[PDB]
């Protein structure tokens, strides 16, 4: 859609090859962002706590 | 950890109840910057909050 590539010019195409692709034209969100584990615990009510 | 979030929901939600309840403490002049975008006046200020 950005670079103006269609699909099949682009299939052999490895991901940083896209990436950089998409940096040149302007394109900043090329990337995936970890997210962030959380803790939690059950109280003891009748039962083993998880 | 889950614990902490759960206060911080549960804890700021009855702040903003009280805040806002008879005589709001905060003027109409902030009211209207923090619902320049449609959003409701309370939960503009829950955000500005956080």
């Amino acid at each position: 859609f950005l670079t103006n590539t269609t699909y099949d010019i682009v299939n052999n195409d490895t991901i940083d090859v896209l990436k950089m692709k998409l940096r040149n034209q302007g394109w900043p969100f090329v990337e995936r962002y970890n997210a962030v584990e959380i803790d939690m615990s059950v109280e003891p009510l009748r039962s083993p706590g998880q | 950890t889950s614990g902490s979030i759960i206060n911080h929901a549960n804890n700021l939600n009855k702040v903003i109840n009280h805040v806002f309840a008879d005589k709001p403490l905060i003027s109409e002049t902030m009211l209207k910057i923090l619902t320049i975008d449609g959003t409701t006046g309370k939960d503009g200020y829950r955000n500005w909050l956080d």
